[PDB]
């Protein structure tokens, strides 16, 4: 799954997370066997 | 006020609504202890002190 966010929302990127992230658009399954890779990309994805 | 005096202020007789606490993101943190924050909307209380 691929995705930008604020960096501020990245710890939403768990599972059992709660707010407008982990709920209202990317929820992960509380027995989610998988990795979250994340990094900045203010060099790319801001203008 | 400053750490060494800090306030304290009992909260009570009223309706909370923790979700404006919760949904305001200029919070740097919001740990809690014996609570999900998110159930404090259904669980009550005789008095809160903040």
């Amino acid at each position: 799954d691929s995705f930008v966010i604020r960096g501020d929302e990245v710890r939403q990127i768990a599972p059992g997370q709660t707010g407008k992230i982990a709920d209202y658009n990317y929820k992960l399954p509380d027995d989610f066997t998988g990795c979250v890779i994340a990094w900045n990309s203010n060099n790319l994805d801001s203008k | 006020a400053s750490v060494y005096a800090w306030n304290r202020k009992r909260i009570s007789n009223c309706v909370a609504d923790y979700s404006v606490l919760y949904n305001s993101a200029s919070f740097s943190t919001f740990k809690c202890y014996g609570v999900s924050p998110t159930k404090l909307n259904d669980l009550c209380f005789t008095n809160v002190y903040a």
